[PDB]
């Protein structure tokens, strides 16, 4: 059976190729045993013998002689070397599907759309349908299930509940590959992700396929827990600096969120505290960018495991009291203070994870996203075609780079000069005009 | 299969178009059921290593699927069927109990 | 793997 | 803004006269066609790392997956010798960023020394890496996997 | 232009004017397919030149002569829609004439007896469809071109990578048309070789020993001579005064008694001047100055007979004593010097293992065939065969050509084969190009490259089936007696069927047409491959040929490429550039002999660029036609550079012949990278086609011509009326002086409706006219699928507004209002086909019929009683369409369930049913049924009521035809005999029939009048008989695979909206997967109240350089502008001349431009036309690289009343706020690509299985699942992972009891697994436990 001769559809047949040269070795056999009992004259069983060496010597590795060729097409047909000579070992239980953003959700809930989770998740569904006692067997189960009655969705919704789903990007290269999440039905027909983690897949959004497994054991789910969620690889193997760093919006946002302009509406007055500074905010009487003293409270854990307080009055400005209502107690307010690029913001996550510990980076993480979409939205940040100012020192600075040229080649045709030489010359004063 | 052969190559170029299944039976008197057979018998059959590429190379041989196996929710069925009868069977008397068991 | 016999013939 | 800098020509050394003109006004025809080029150089070069990178991945991985970290001691004393790297000049990674995360091996003292300052077998983290930071120790010797 | 263009007027920018218009696209393959059949009395192109270069066959002295006269071609039996709709090729007779003759006993040209002729079949040609395009199973298929390397000589430098120390070697390469190579080369020894085609290497003479050339003329022809004497006084020598160049003196000179040169001293010019000066003849040497030179000829004894010295040896003192011993006075000797002579041919002559003639075969022999022994008469043979016959070596006139151009020769037309003036002057142009005059060619020069599309493919492979078919019957004729056969036994007709049929079917060089555009299929019928049989392949190419070279600059684009595996392969034709005679690409030009410029286009060649000056086309010329810069932009060869105001010969015609078709259509073009440019000309080219597509806002102005050559539009033949409009026909009244003198009546038009395309998209069409109106040759009479008034319109414009709003549109995303999906802007409509077969099984057939097992009457409802379902049932996902019962035998029943069915009840003798459902996920309306049968099995009467209506709908359309015809016949000969003859009602009182009796006195008109009845009776005769025909076409069976009964099929027609992951993209490069659709309220308003539709990412503009969508939304945003301004205008009507004034002033605008229209020639009645057409937007234009700037953007927005910055304030919808910092709102295009979400989600529970290795593998329309290869193996073993890698690679996949085993205990309740052991190592031990090892597993 592992050489089968099954038959395709309407008379024609299909075949691996060790049928013909089993037949061929049997064949030459038979015919040698017929001629040396006869007792033939012996250049015939010199060639008998001669090509039956060549019929077993191709069956065992054909690829080292003549290479017997089949009829009818002219293909070189393989034997047994080749089927140990030689990508994928098939799996159930599987998925695909195109990846949206939907950033609402915490880091460790992807979603799934309903579909793919009622035919994924269908022995689980037969099961608990049989033992709760809305059914009789397995045969009434597959009657209700998919017809799609209105009772079994509270099912699936009790069979999801912390049961985690795998997924994977297809080119895998590094150990961030294969992360784990737990997954939240929703609408539609794509698998949700997090504008997060979407910066450890090297994945784009314009279309790239992520794929779903799933762990069905109880040792696999507990492994799946412990060892590889998605909240517990937030420390590169390569480096130790964290690969969760914000990507493309929310690092605009919390630039503009922190900066000084030199004069902006309600710019002068002394308030009470973060609170009273978003209030002022929210109110449409001070802009989010103006020099104001304000108070603060920092705290600090230098002594031994204790939490001891302080309280001062600080210069800065309106953006950065609204994102102190944010950072947790440990950090101090040397943080906050500066312009708040991306260095930074790599640096401030970073110092959090060295001082704290986890739940707090987690939760500071969360948090900082949100506040920058929602600041990237009320900023508005745009381009228009009257952005790129050329200078007003374009037309001058070509015009001595043009004279100077015609010089250098008015020289050399005079022969003051060589080749090489005034091509080194030329590349020199270009590549000085240019920067 | 040589007969059939050669007086279609020799039918196929003067009335001009194709042998059809059924004329082609008239040039002789075989009983127009038989070449079918007779023709179906006549073909060899296909290597199973003729690839195609499908977005990679691959062969026939592995998609052509099995027809043996019964599906899981067969067993899972009789798996079922065989505690029921055992339940509504052991509610009975001794002497219907052996009789249908050895019925 | 660095760094005559054909039946028809013979 | 300012000009495209100098685009290449196919046997390398650069043409002589750039590209004068930039993208808010309009390139013509010739500084178009000398641009293409490039742009087609570079994107059929950026597709043969991926398979030079699965090759290397692929013999380095067959040649080093037999290693599993299987006791908690060793027993020995010597290892390798760190120190600020140079490239002749200014430094390029300084002593915190080289020598954190490892075991110190022997003892770590100060010139005129008095005594030890951090012990003989403690793992390095933050607090004896600022305090070997602050009283400028010079070399540090710690313990390494080819020492093992 | 009567009624299309002045309808709506697009408004041009673009200020340089143009003379020569767009060609017709697709002249390619028309011409070549032209010339491929066509009868012409000569060789050349024809199938004459195939046919008269295998025949005639002459046997074997036989006296039996096989020849040729005519040919002609056939009637195809089935129309193109009709074989479509079947499956089968769309085919041609080719009736060839042959003569077969027969000779006489002792006489050549005696009286012959037997003259005869039979036509005899053989094989077919399939014809071409008019747009370009084979059919040959059911798909319409198109044959994409080719580009090799040109036959005829060239030579190569070769530097680098051998012996790394500069020792260069030049090899010359004779590579012919049909046939076998030729080498020569050099080694870092210098000696020359010889070598023929790959096979071993062989050194250099030995061909011109064996072709019958001694030492004597070989060494005659190659150096030169010098003649020494020794004239009874110490050698004197005679000498050339040029010889002394390169000569390092070795000697003193003085002769007629006066000194020259001191020894010591290399002479100069001086010197050579003074011995050109007073003609100084002979001058004394040393005597060993012969002591590396050799003489010339053979040099036999005085009186002895014997032999000194011949040619080609040492010549030494030794041998001197023993040559002037004797009176040999007069010596003739060679000429050398390092630097300009080398004698390479003497060591290779020195270490030349042959002498003659004999030995030279005997050694060719020898080499080309490997251990065989060898005869004079076989060498002979071989030599004389393998190089000079006419039929196996084929140099054809291309190479020819080439072969007299690459070595300075004059005549251009010549021989096929090569004669002995061809290998002595490749020797020749080898030692110059060694020693240094003349140089190097390379290439992908393209003066080294050509194009041969259809007729050179298709003439091969007839050659190569001519040679299998001609080989036969030379070897059957032999044994053919005198008179009793006929020349159709022995020329079958299974070979030619089999090539040219396989050739067209399946080779690596024709493929599906994607169809799915106008775009794209005019773009696949035209590239330039260089795969496929007779050039480089996949992976042999190297960064020397796939990378641009610039002579491809006019007649090759460099945009526009497919990318990934084979990138700068498959590049395409520019948009003027035509094929030469002999296949060369070529360009136009402009000639200017400074005249004052000419204005006669003049086509020209890939080589002869390359010597003239070229201006550009990018600089102004003043008024009539001088040039006005007194330094203008030219190039020369390859390199640009600054010319005089004289001088320049050719000038560019006009500036958009870089780029391709599909890449001349990105409207500001001129500010894009390279890189993006690349991605959106090849992101126009997948864009599926809408229910009502618009136009484009800012097109280009290149979009008439694509949309009206390939051909989707009912272009008018022949001008006129219109008379009735519908649906599906249209009527149209031809004039009278555009008529013929008879068979006037009317044209007619048909148009396909509802039809799948061939990669599942919808085709209809819809008339653009109305009842009385007049068209011209040239107008559209029918819109395509995205097609609109004529011009070509992919995707719905909308106003996008570039801000980052509340990261829905992260990376990519973008995001659309629910505007979109409620106004049905992007819902398109899919035809899906669905099949069924009834086989014959072993136990017995299968039936159609409509009563099946195991259902109730839940989904029985919508079939009728002959069991197929109807046309109209609006079915769901997962009901019967076709009913389909086997018969089964050998039941095997088991325990317990058999004791349950002896209680209730049992069913039998019809069990598992494989009929066909609808495929989960759609959501048909079923529209059309077919229902092939094989002949000779009485149908049903589904069968036949389709052939009953398919009867009565031909005979009305035959009857409707022959109706509508002749009434305008009657009107045509009434309103001519009235004229002339005219009576007052006797037009209508007398019937039609009793009418054409009336004649008349002599006039043209009356033999008019009798033409036209003639034509009126023929009509009425070949009404009948097409109606004959035609019932006998439909009533009849049809033929099928072997193993058939009935195909049913079934055409469902799905419609799609628009849901979270259909890929938008606009047309110059940005991508998106569209993310969330949002309600119509949410989105941000500006101050007059109108939502905004889309939102995209403001940080994508300065990463990758594409500045030019900016600028697109601000020319399209006021254009919308202008359009809005009228529509108010128009809402409350005021006048014409508030409309006339304003539309006036928007088309002048400004600068010199070239589209001065309106006011003095236009109706009252054509304004509102033009005022109606425009209340959607005024159409820009844009010339591609001479576009607008921004003087005309800021004027054309000042033209309404919008801010001039661009950028408007835009409040907020959800709290009422106002942005800070103003944004961009405005107008581009967006395309809807075919990448759905429905149709890449795919899942999998439990499903089929493989047979040979137990893997999953869905082959029943259901997915398998991704594989898990090994760098997702690295990634999960690099954690602390074992039992999910355990599990995910020993239970779930390929396990044959362990997952049955799993399956039950996820069922029961119980999460557990067993390990068990993969099929993969147990198939292992048995395919290596079949050699010769052994292999065991041993202990406890
Ligand atoms: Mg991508
Ligand atoms: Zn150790």
């Amino acid at each position: 059976d592992l050489r089968p001769l099954v038959p395709l559809d309407g008379g024609r047949f299909a075949t691996s190729d060790l049928n013909d040269l089993y037949r061929r070795v049997i064949n030459r056999n038979n015919r040698l045993k017929r001629l040396l009992d006869l007792a033939a004259p012996d250049i015939i069983v010199r060639n008998e013998k001669r090509m039956l060496q060549e019929a077993v010597d191709a069956l065992l590795d054909n690829g080292r002689r003549g290479r017997a060729i089949t009829g009818s097409n002219k293909r070189p047909l393989k034997s047994l070397a080749d089927m140990i000579k030689g990508l994928g070992k098939r799996v159930d239980y599987s998925g695909r599907s195109v990846i949206t953003v939907g950033p609402y959700l915490r880091l460790h809930q992807c979603g799934l759309p309903k579909k793919m989770a009622l035919e994924l998740f269908k022995p689980f569904i037969y099961g608990k349908l049989e033992l709760r006692g809305l059914a009789t067997t397995i045969k009434a189960a597959k009657k209700m299930v998919e017809r799609e009655e209105a009772v079994v969705w509270d099912i699936l919704d009790e069979v999801i509940r912390e049961h985690p789903v795998l997924l994977n990007r297809a080119p895998t290269l590094h150990r961030l590959g294969i992360q784990a999440f737990e997954p939240v039905l929703i609408e539609g027909k794509a698998i949700q992700l997090h504008p997060l983690v979407c910066a450890a897949y090297n994945a784009d959004f314009d279309g790239d396929q992520m794929a779903v497994h799933v762990p069905l054991t109880l040792e696999a789910q507990l492994e799946a827990r412990a060892l590889m969620m998605s909240t517990n690889n937030i420390l590169s193997p390569a480096n130790g600096e964290p690969i969760i760093v914000p990507s493309q919006d929310v690092v605009l946002g919390l630039y503009y969120m922190t900066r000084d302009c030199v004069n902006a509406k309600g710019e002068g007055m002394v308030l009470t505290g973060p609170k009273e500074a978003e209030r002022l905010y929210r109110s449409g009487l001070a802009s989010l960018h103006a020099r104001v003293k304000v108070r603060i409270t920092e705290y600090e854990k230098d002594a031994n495991g204790e939490l001891v307080a302080k309280t001062s009055l600080k210069d800065t400005t309106v953006g950065r009291a609204i994102l102190w209502m944010i950072v947790p107690k440990g950090l101090p307010y040397s943080i906050v203070n500066q312009a708040l690029g991306k260095k930074a913001i790599s640096k401030m996550l970073n110092t959090c994870y060295r001082i704290l510990g986890l739940k707090p980076t987690v939760i500071f993480a969360d948090q900082i996203m949100y506040t920058g979409f929602a600041y990237a939205a009320r900023s508005g940040a745009s381009v228009g075609i009257d952005d790129m100012v050329i200078p007003e020192k374009k037309h001058e600075i070509i015009s001595e780079a043009e004279a100077e040229v015609a010089e250098i080649q008015e020289q050399f045709q005079s022969g003051l000069v060589t080749a090489g030489e005034r091509y080194n010359k030329v590349i020199d004063i270009w590549a000085a005009a240019n920067d | 299969i040589n007969k059939l052969n050669r007086i279609s190559r020799q039918m196929l170029q003067e009335m001009g178009r194709e042998p059809t299944p059924e004329e082609l039976a008239e040039r002789m008197l075989m009983p127009e059921d038989k070449i079918r057979k007779v023709l179906k018998i006549a073909k060899e059959p296909i290597s199973m290593e003729t690839p195609i590429g499908d977005d990679e190379d691959s062969h026939l041989g592995d998609f052509i699927e099995d027809t043996t196996l019964e599906l899981p929710l067969d067993s899972a069925t009789t798996e079922s069927l065989r505690a029921a009868t055992h339940d509504v069977l052991a509610g009975l008397t001794a002497r219907e109990a052996k009789v249908l068991r050895m019925r | 793997d660095m760094g005559t016999t054909d039946p028809v013939r013979m | 803004a300012g000009m495209r800098g100098l685009m290449a020509k196919p046997d390398g050394s650069i043409i002589e006269t750039p590209i004068t003109a930039n993208f808010r006004e309009g390139l013509n025809v010739l500084q178009y066609f000398i641009s293409t080029h490039g742009a087609r150089k570079g994107l059929a070069d950026t597709a043969l790392k991926t398979a030079n990178s699965g090759y290397l991945t692929r013999r380095l991985v067959d040649v080093a997956q037999d290693l599993v970290v299987t006791e908690d001691d060793c027993g020995t004393h010597e290892g390798i010798m760190m120190t600020p790297v140079i490239e002749g000049g200014d430094v390029k990674e300084p002593l915190r960023d080289r020598v954190l995360g490892r075991v110190t091996a022997e003892d770590v003292l100060k010139p005129g020394t008095a005594d030890i300052l951090v012990p003989r077998n403690t793992l390095l983290h933050e607090q004896w890496c600022d305090l070997l930071e602050e009283n400028s120790v010079d070399a540090v010797k710690v313990r390494s996997v080819v020492s093992c | 232009y009567s009624y299309t263009e002045k309808k709506r007027i697009r408004k041009d920018f673009g200020k340089r004017p143009q003379v020569l218009d767009v060609p017709y696209l697709l002249s390619i393959q028309l011409d070549s397919f032209q010339k491929f059949i066509e009868q012409d009395p000569e060789g050349q192109y024809g199938l004459e030149a195939a046919f008269r270069s295998v025949f005639p066959i002459q046997s074997y002295s036989g006296n039996s002569e096989l020849q040729y006269v005519s040919y002609r071609l056939g009637e195809p039996v089935f129309d193109v829609q009709e074989c479509q709709i079947r499956g089968v090729t769309y085919s041609a007779p080719l009736r060839v004439k042959l003569r077969l003759v027969i000779y006489e006993r002792e006489a050549p040209e005696g009286t012959v007896k037997d003259i005869k002729e039979q036509e005899v079949y053989m094989g077919e040609i399939p014809l071409m469809t008019d747009n370009g395009t084979f059919v040959i199973n059911g798909t319409e298929r198109v044959i994409v071109s080719q580009l090799h390397r040109s036959p005829g000589v060239f030579f190569d430098s070769d530097k680098g990578k051998t012996h790394s120390s500069g020792k260069v070697l030049y090899n010359a390469r004779i590579i012919p048309y049909r046939g076998s190579w030729l080498d020569f080369e050099f080694d870092p020894k210098d000696n020359l070789f010889v070598r023929i085609d790959r096979r071993r290497k062989l050194p250099a003479t030995i061909i011109l020993r064996a072709l019958n050339y001694t030492t004597e003329q070989i060494l005659d022809l190659f150096f030169e001579k010098v003649i020494f004497e020794i004239r009874d006084n110490k050698l004197q020598m005679e000498l050339v005064p040029e010889r002394l160049r390169g000569e390092t003196a070795s000697f003193d000179i003085e002769a007629n008694g006066k000194v020259y040169v001191e020894k010591g001293r290399r002479i100069t010019a001086r010197h050579i001047r003074q011995l050109e000066k007073d003609d100084v003849k002979l001058i004394e040497v040393p005597v060993e100055y012969i002591a590396g030179k050799v003489v010339a000829k053979d040099y036999i004894d005085e009186s002895t007979g014997e032999l000194i010295c011949a040619a080609n040896m040492e010549l030494s003192l030794d041998l001197l004593a023993k040559l002037s011993q004797s009176g040999h006075k007069r010596i003739e000797t060679l000429f050398t010097n390092d630097l300009d002579h080398g004698p390479y041919i003497s060591e290779t002559l020195r270490v030349d293992p042959t002498n003659d003639r004999l030995s030279a075969l005997v050694e060719i022999y020898r080499m080309m065939r490997p251990g065989e022994p060898p005869t004079r008469e076989a060498a002979e043979s071989l030599f004389e065969n393998l190089f000079f016959s006419e039929d196996r070596y084929d140099l054809s006139a291309v190479g020819r050509m080439k072969f007299n151009r690459s070595l300075l020769r004059e005549e251009i037309e010549g021989s096929g084969i090569l004669s002995k003036d061809d290998i002595i002057d490749v020797m020749k142009k080898l030692i110059d190009i060694r020693n240094g005059k003349g140089e190097v060619d390379d290439i992908d020069h393209l003066g080294n490259r050509r194009i041969r599309s259809v007729g050179e493919m298709a003439e091969n492979q007839f050659r190569v089936g001519l040679v299998r078919v001609e080989r036969a019957v030379k070897e059957r004729l032999s044994l053919g007696d005198l008179d009793t056969l006929m020349p159709q036994d022995m020329i079958n007709a299974k070979p030619i069927s089999a090539a040219v049929k396989e050739f067209f079917g399946s080779s690596q060089l024709s493929q599906f047409m994607d169809q799915n555009n106008p775009l794209s299929e005019i773009t696949h019928k035209r590239r330039i491959s260089a795969l496929g049989p007779g050039g480089l392949t996949r992976e042999r190419a190297g960064f020397e040929v796939r990378d641009v070279h610039p002579t491809h600059y006019g007649r090759v684009c460099p945009i526009e490429t497919p990318e990934g595996p084979n990138i700068g392969l498959i590049n395409s034709l520019s948009v003027y550039a035509q094929t030469n005679e002999y296949g060369f690409l070529e360009t136009p030009y402009r000639k200017v002999t400074d005249g004052v410029v000419t204005d006669e286009i003049h086509y020209l060649s890939a080589i002869e660029e390359g010597n003239y000056v070229i201006a550009q086309a990018n600089s102004n010329l003043d008024e009539e036609g001088h040039f006005v810069e007194d330094l203008v932009t030219c190039r020369s060869k390859g390199e640009s550079s600054l010319f005089s105001r004289d001088q320049v010969d050719y000038m560019d015609v006009s500036t958009q012949q870089v780029v391709s078709v599909g890449a001349s259509l990105i409207p500001f073009l001129e500010h894009d990278d390279a890189n993006r440019a690349l991605m959106g000309a090849n992101m126009q080219r997948q864009a599926v086609p809408t229910l009502r597509a618009d136009k484009p806002l800012v097109g280009t102005g290149m979009e008439r011509a694509v949309a009206v050559d390939s051909g989707v539009t009912a272009v008018a033949k022949r001008g006129g009326v219109v008379q009735y409009v519908d649906a599906s026909r249209i009527v149209i009244k031809v004039n009278e002086d555009e008529m013929y003198p008879g068979e006037a009546g009317i044209d007619i038009y048909n148009l396909t409706k509802y039809t799948r395309s061939n990669q599942n998209t919808c085709i209809n069409q819809m008339p653009c006219v109305s009842l009385g109106e007049p068209v011209e040759r040239g107008d559209v009479l029918a819109d395509g699928p995205s097609t609109d008034l004529g011009e070509l319109a992919l995707g719905q414009n909308m106003r996008v507004a570039f801000m980052p709003w509340n990261g829905y549109n992260f990376e990519d995303s973008i995001l659309v209002s629910e505007r979109v999906v409620q106004e049905d802007r992007f819902t398109t409509i899919h035809i899906q086909e669905l099949a069924c077969v009834s086989r014959d099984t072993k136990l017995g057939p299968e039936e159609i019929t409509a009563d099946i097992p195991n259902v109730g009457e839940a989904a029985l409802s919508k079939l009728d009683e002959s069991g197929i379902v109807y046309i109209g049932a609006e079915v769901t996902g997962g009901d019967i369409l076709v009913g389909k019962v086997t018969p089964k035998g050998e039941t095997q029943l088991t325990p317990e369930e058999k004791l349950l069915r002896a209680i209730f009840g049992e069913k039998a003798s019809d069990v598992k049913d494989s009929s066909l459902r609808v495929p989960n996920g759609v959501s048909g309306t079923v529209i059309d049924v077919q229902v092939f049968t094989r002949d000779g099995v009485e149908k049903d009467k589904r069968a036949l009521e389709i052939e009953e209506m398919q009867l009565k709908q031909a005979k009305k359309d035959l009857s409707e035809e022959l109706q509508i015809l002749e009434a305008g016949l009657f009107s045509r000969i009434r309103a001519v005999l009235v004229a002339g003859g005219v009576e007052a009602e006797k037009l209508d009182k007398l019937p039609r029939d009793r009418w054409l009796e009336l004649g008349l006195t002599d006039e043209e008109k009356q033999n008019q009048l009798e033409q036209l009845a003639e034509q009126y009776d023929e009509l009425k005769h070949e009404f009948e008989k097409k109606l004959e025909a035609k019932r006998r076409k439909i009533t009849q069976g049809d033929d099928l695979a072997p193993g058939v009964l009935k195909i049913v099929k079934v055409y469902l027609a799905v419609k799609r909206r628009i849901q979270p992951g259909d890929k938008m993209a606009g047309r110059h490069g940005n991508k998106g997967v569209i993310s969330k659709i949002n309600p119509i309220e949410d989105m941000p308003y500006d101050e007059n109240g109108t939502p905004v539709d889309i939102v995209l990412n403001p940080l994508g503009v300065p990463s990758r350089m594409n500045i030019g969508q900016i600028l697109e939304t601000h020319l399209g945003m006021a254009a919308k502008g202008i359009g809005d301004k009228i529509n108010a205008m128009l809402k409350q009507q005021q006048e014409v001349a508030k409309l006339r004034e304003f539309i006036q002033r928007a088309y002048d605008l400004g600068a010199d431009v070239r589209q001065k229209v309106d006011l003095s020639t236009f109706s009252d009645e054509e304004v509102m036309r033009l005022a109606e057409n425009l209340r959607k937007g005024m159409p820009i234009a844009t010339p591609v690289f001479d576009g607008a700037k921004e003087a005309e953007i800021k004027e054309l927005l000042k033209l309404g009343d919008l801010p001039t910055s661009g950028q408007i304030r835009l409040y907020d919808g959800r709290t009422g706020e106002q942005f800070e910092r103003p944004v961009t709102v405005g107008y581009m295009y967006m395309l809807k690509l075919n990448h759905l979400v429905d149709d890449k989600m795919h899942a999998r529970s439990t499903g089929s299985y493989s047979l040979v290795t137990q893997q999953p593998l869905g082959g029943k329309a259901q997915f398998g699942g991704q594989r898990f290869g090994e760098m997702e193996v690295w990634a999960l073993e690099a954690y602390g992972a074992a039992y999910t890698l355990q599990e995910m690679l020993t239970v779930k996949s390929d396990d044959v009891n362990g997952r049955t085993k799993m399956y039950k205990n996820i069922v029961d309740g119980n999460h557990q697994m067993e390990p068990g052991m993969p099929e993969s190592f147990n198939v292992l031990l048995k395919e290596i436990r079949s050699l010769g090892i052994n292999i065991e597993l041993e202990d406890e």
